[PDB]
């Protein structure tokens, strides 16, 4: 049909190894789960092309134009993203302990 | 121009008569099938009494 | 043969043309066209009357042509 | 409920369906294309009479077309209103007749019957409580005629109980157009009094009777005269669709038109019909209508209606109109006229009103009369055959398609007989 | 993965086999140079010069056929005009004298320091292709060297090769008009030969074709070029199917399984329609059904046999161009109706049914007018009782005297194989009256 | 399922043409293809090397 129940979308992540936080796992109900005030119906079809969406860019043809993503260690590097940045605001003095 | 054109790879791997149906007879809706019409319609606790009787002869069908 | 013409003249009306004529009040076979009809028809027949006079002199000259050559 | 079926065959017979197909069709408010744009309800309440239903809603009338020749229905499509006779319903073959009774009647028309036959019995059975059938043909094409009356025939013999209307055209003396005319009417006369139950006749020297000197249109052509017959045919079953102060289908009608079962040959006509260039000087009210649905020039038939004695008349009116006028009025004809009606029947006229006029138009009437007058016609058919018959002129186009001469001496008598028969009673008194 | 090789023996072969590579050639885009030009391709599917072509790499290809004769005229012909680049050179193997009619003398004792050569070249082609359908055989009966190198060539191929079909397209002696004067001798010892090898032979006799060259074409003056084009078009026709698309095909193999009831009855004589000139090609529909006509029609069989005195067996007539299967059931319908045309008691049905799209082609500067439709029937009738009857009674006449005999015991055969050759001839002609005999 | 046909008017270089939902890029002209649009007088657009 293409909607599974919100439980047993928890199930998939435990399973799957793949560790999520709990306001995030919020996150995600609140963008797939079915619009409805109860629960159950939580729809994966949506979820599941755009997460596969870095290994090959399924339904290419019909566009042939676009070119697939490459991916490589740039990849996990958006993984980084932090509040760590804030060091941008000024680098000079770590380049002058580091030189 | 009008029959001259005939050529073997045209005549034979051109259906004639067993192509789509003319249009007025798809009006059908395939996902809607029976068992959906009334028991899955929704149920209500309070019904909508309202009924009417139009002063118009009943179309016969 | 087929009859796709009621007359020689009018062709079948436009489907939108016939509104009335559910009662023997509207025709169009009271006319009302036969004068204006006429008079174009008429000086029409004077133009072949011109147009094939023209041509016949011209063959016969170009006939007494071979007479006069001949001379 | 009881509605009617319509089978056109022959090309007189197909053109004057051409139109009147178009004539109901602007009466309900059905559109060329087969989609529903009427504006009263009324419109839509009794269609099921002519027009059959189907999916998408598109309306089909049940009509049969037939015809030996292509060119008769292979032009009819291209007129107005021209496709809404289902494509199947035709039916057509390859060679034609030629005005050939005989190749209308045993060779060509017979060996077709089976195909045309069948759908009819298919159209018919689907109908819910039907009331009969009726014919458009004209007697003056041997194609036409030839299998035209062999259809009334076979019907007769698995539908005894359903009436059965035929409007012949029939070939008047003065303007002649066919020359085999006299053996194809004396012939093909002979079948229709035998099985026909109605018939009412036609001739077309009253058209251009009515078209020049009442209608004051310059130039007539073939389109008028049909156009005056279909409304006059609308009208016999004018009421059977519509609600009125005195319903009366074609059942009541007969009822009160054949005195005896071998009298069953009318004489019909329309009225108003005022000139273009009249209709600002005469008066619509009830006297006016009475008194022209009478005149004789107004009859379809070239027979004077005066030069013998009326034996049944009906009056079906049109309109809201106050039934002591039709009563008084229709009462008013038959005391100043009395050496003109039959006298052992007492007020032998029939009414009738119907509450939906035509379109356009207020007060109208058509009339159905079974007058002595039409022994006039037969007479003038029946000397010419017998005077082309002491010789066996042109007779051997028939006796060689396995037809034998007796055939025709028993028509002739047949024909012969009805006309003496027939006025047994005009001079007749009780 | 199919394919056929193509061998041509002797000049009536060779002149011939010469004509059926120009229509071969240019039915895929092939010029004389064998390459195939970087402009203007017209091929339709791929694979199409498989048939009869085999790939060199880069660039042009290369025919299928080992070229046969004695005489080195003929031969040193090809290599010196414009197709000189298209064939192999070292395949067109050929010897220094001629074979000068006697049969004998390409059998037994010429042809034996050729026929080994031939072979091995053979051995070479067998390797390359992958499931080879059979070969195609061209000979002209009336001559020894067509007649001796023949009937050696193919006993040796049955033995070596095996069950693989081989078909043979003979020009036989026509009734009266016959160039050579020894010709009966030799065609009665090469049907012993033939008859025992080979799978399907048709009959291709001068005589008829020069009748069908003039109700057509209207030319009072035919040579052998004309003649031998002619022949190209029925060659393009029985291979229609194997390279080509279609809606209904046959395969070689299914000729062996539809026209030969028994072994020993395998002769079948063809037919052609439509060849109408380009004078005249446009004046008329051409359609199915009438073409199917002259199809029948007795003038115009391949071979100066009339049908008319005989029964048919099976007629496996094919089909080209611009043709639906609708019309051909009307087609074969009509023609059992007729009753100038009566089969024999144990066949209903006789007729396998083919169809093919791509139309026949135009050879520039021959006779034949382009068309739509085209039909090319090989059919077996009882009819052919009579070409053998005729070269019976000949032979009989000529031995009686034992005239010319003479030259051919000087070659080394033994005097009993004339007599022999006999047997096969007369025990073939009660067979065919078997064959019809209503039981 | 349509009962519209081609007219070799339509094809061209770089443009999309539709075959069973499956979308051709149609890159390269041969050598004779670019005449007979000139002859016919139709315009034509210029190459690019296929990726
Ligand atoms: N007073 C009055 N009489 C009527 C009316 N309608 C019909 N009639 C009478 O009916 C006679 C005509 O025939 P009907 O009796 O009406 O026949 P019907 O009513 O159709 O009966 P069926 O034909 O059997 O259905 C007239 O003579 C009238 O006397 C009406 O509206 N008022
Ligand atoms: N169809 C056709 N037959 C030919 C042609 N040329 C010769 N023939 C036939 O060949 C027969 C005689 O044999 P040739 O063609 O001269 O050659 P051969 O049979 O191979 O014998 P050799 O000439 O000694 O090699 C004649 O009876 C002809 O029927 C030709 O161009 N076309
Ligand atoms: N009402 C009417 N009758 C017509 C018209 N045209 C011809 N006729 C009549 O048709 C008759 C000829 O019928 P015909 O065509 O031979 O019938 P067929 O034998 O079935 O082909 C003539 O006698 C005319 O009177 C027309 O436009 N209207
Ligand atoms: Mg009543
Ligand atoms: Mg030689």
């Amino acid at each position: 049909k293409g909607v599974v129940s919100e439980q047993q979308f928890r199930r998939v992540l435990d399973v799957s190894n793949i560790k999520l936080s709990e306001q995030d796992i919020n996150l995600l109900l609140s963008e797939f789960k079915v619009d409805n005030i109860p629960n159950g119906q939580v729809r994966y079809s949506d979820f599941c092309e755009v997460i596969d969406e870095i290994f090959t860019k399924k339904a290419i043809d019909k566009d042939p134009l676009a070119t697939v993503t490459q991916f490589q260690p740039e990849t996990t590097l958006p993984a980084r993203r932090y509040y760590l940045n804030l060091t941008e605001e000024e680098k000079g003095q770590l380049r002058h302990l580091l030189n | 121009s009008k029959k001259t054109i005939l050529s073997g790879f045209m005549k034979n791997n051109s259906i004639v008569g067993f192509k789509e149906c003319l249009d007025s007879q798809l009006q059908l809706k395939d996902s809607k099938s029976e068992y959906n019409d009334k028991f899955q319609s929704k149920n209500r606790i309070h019904r909508d009494t309202s009924i009417f009787h139009i002063r118009n002869k009943s179309q016969i069908i | 043969m087929k009859r796709v013409k009621e007359s020689y003249f009018r062709e079948h009306p436009h489907w939108s043309d016939i509104n009335g004529c559910s009662g023997a009040k509207e025709f169009e076979g009271e006319d009302l066209a036969y004068d204006a009809r006429i008079k174009y028809q008429k000086e029409t027949q004077k133009q072949w009357i011109e147009q094939q006079i023209r041509e016949k002199k011209m063959r016969e000259e170009a006939e007494r042509n071979e007479e006069r050559a001949y001379a | 409920m009881r509605e009617i079926v319509h089978i056109q065959g022959g090309q007189c017979g197909n053109q004057i369906g051409a139109k009147f197909w178009e004539v109901i069709s602007d009466e309900h408010g059905i559109d060329p294309t087969g989609t529903y744009h009427g504006d009263s309800d009324l419109q839509l309440e009794r269609i099921n009479v002519y027009y059959n239903e189907a999916t998408g809603g598109r309306y089909v009338p049940r009509a049969i077309l037939m015809d030996l020749e292509p060119g008769t229905m292979d032009s009819v499509r291209a007129g107005p209103f021209g496709q809404l006779f289902r494509p199947d319903n035709f039916v057509f073959g390859q060679t034609g007749a030629g005005n050939n009774w005989a190749k209308g009647h045993y060779t060509e028309g017979a060996e077709l019957i089976d195909s045309v036959l069948d759908v009819v019995r298919k159209e018919a059975e689907g109908c819910d409580c039907l009331q009969g059938f009726q014919i458009t043909h004209s007697l003056g094409g041997g194609t036409g005629s030839g299998m035209g009356t062999l259809l009334i025939s076979k019907v007769r013999e698995e539908y005894p109980d359903r009436i059965m209307e035929t409007f012949s055209v029939v070939p008047s003396p003065k303007v002649s157009d066919t020359v085999v005319e006299p053996y194809n009417a004396t012939l093909s006369v002979h079948q229709l009094v035998e099985n026909a139950d109605e018939c009412m006749v036609i001739d077309n020297e009253a058209l251009y009777d009515i078209c020049f000197r009442t209608l004051k249109l310059t130039t007539p052509t073939y389109g008028d005269l049909n156009h005056l017959v279909s409304a006059a045919m609308s009208g016999v079953t004018c009421c059977l669709r519509f609600p009125g102060q005195l319903n009366s289908d074609l059942r009541k009608l007969a009822v009160n038109l054949i005195p005896f079962p071998r009298l069953h040959f009318f004489m019909i006509g329309f009225a108003p019909l005022t000139s273009r260039g009249s209709q600002q000087y005469r008066a619509l009210t009830v006297p006016e209508l009475t008194q022209q649905m009478f005149d004789a020039k107004n009859m379809m038939c070239a027979a004077d209606p005066r030069h013998g004695r009326y034996l049944t008349a009906s009056a079906l009116f049109r309109g809201r109109m106050s039934t002591k006028e039709v009563d008084e009025q229709m009462l008013n004809v038959q005391n100043k006229n009395s050496s003109y009606f039959v006298e052992w029947i007492p007020n032998n006229i029939k009414s009738s009103i119907c509450d939906i006029p035509p379109k356009g138009l207020k007060m109208a009437v058509t009339f159905v009369g079974n007058s002595t007058a039409i022994q006039e016609m037969f007479k003038r058919v029946a000397e010419q055959f017998t005077a082309m018959f002491r010789r066996k002129a042109f007779l051997h186009w028939y006796t060689g398609e396995g037809m034998d001469e007796m055939e025709f001496t028993e028509a002739e008598s047949n024909m012969n007989d009805l006309v003496s028969e027939y006025q047994q009673y005009q001079d007749a008194t009780a | 993965m199919r394919e056929v090789i193509s061998i041509h023996v002797g000049q009536g072969g060779i002149q011939v086999g010469n004509a059926c590579w120009e229509l071969f050639c240019l039915e895929h885009g092939i010029q004389p140079d064998g390459q195939m030009p970087s402009d203007k391709t017209i091929g339709g599917g791929d694979d199409a010069f498989n048939t009869f072509f085999s790939e060199t790499g880069a660039g042009k290809h290369v025919p299928r056929a080992v070229f046969l004769d004695l005489e080195p005229t003929v031969i040193d012909e090809v290599r010196t005009g414009t197709y000189r680049q298209l064939f192999h050179p070292e395949q067109l193997i050929s010897g220094k004298e001629d074979a000068a009619n006697n049969f004998a003398r390409g059998h037994y004792t010429i042809g034996k320091e050729i026929v080994d050569l031939c072979l091995d070249r053979i051995r070479k082609l067998a390797d390359n292709c992958t499931g080879l359908q059979g070969f195609l055989v061209f000979n002209s009966v009336g001559g020894g060297t067509g007649s001796g190198l023949g009937s050696l060539l193919l006993e040796r191929l049955s033995v070596d090769y095996g069950k693989k079909s081989k078909l043979g397209f003979t020009i036989y002696p026509s009734p009266q008009v016959s160039t050579a004067v020894v010709e009966p001798y030799n065609s009665i010892l090469s049907t012993h030969s033939l008859l025992e090898h080979t799978d399907v032979a048709v009959m291709l006799d001068n005589e008829a074709i020069y009748d069908i060259c003039r109700r057509n074409l209207d030319i009072e003056r035919p040579t052998y070029t004309n003649l031998n084009r002619l022949i190209a078009q029925v060659i393009s026709s029985l291979t229609a199917s194997l390279r080509f698309d279609g809606a209904l095909n046959v395969d070689i193999t299914e000729f062996q399984t539809n026209l030969v009831p028994y072994p020993r009855i395998h002769f079948m004589l063809s037919s052609y329609a439509p060849i109408i000139s380009a004078e005249k090609a446009y004046h008329e529909q051409l359609s199915v059904a009438e073409i199917t006509n002259s199809a029948f029609e007795p003038a115009n069989m391949m071979a100066k046999c009339d049908p008319r005195h005989g029964k048919y067996m099976a007629c496996s007539m094919m089909y080209r161009g611009d043709v639906v299967p609708k019309d051909v059931n009307a087609s074969i319908a009509t023609i059992k109706t007729k009753r100038t045309i009566q089969f024999v008691d144990w066949c209903p049905t006789g007729f396998k049914v083919g169809i093919n799209y791509q139309p026949p082609t135009v050879v520039p500067g021959g006779d034949l007018a382009k068309v739509m439709r085209a039909v090319c029937m090989i059919s077996n009738s009882t009819a052919i009782a009579e070409v053998f009857s005729r070269l019976d009674h000949k032979f009989d006449l000529m031995y009686a005297k034992r005239a010319f005999v003479h030259w051919y015991v000087g070659e080394g055969m033994e005097e009993g194989e004339f007599s022999e050759a006999r047997e096969d001839l007369a025990a073939l002609e009660k067979d065919y009256e078997e064959v019809g005999i209503e039981t | 399922n349509s009962t519209d046909y081609y007219t070799w008017e339509d094809l061209n270089v770089g443009i999309n043409i539709n075959l069973f939902e499956r979308v051709f890029r149609i890159v390269d002209c041969d050598s004779f293809t670019k005449e007979f649009f000139v002859y016919m007088g139709k315009k034509m657009n210029s190459p690019e090397r296929v990726p």
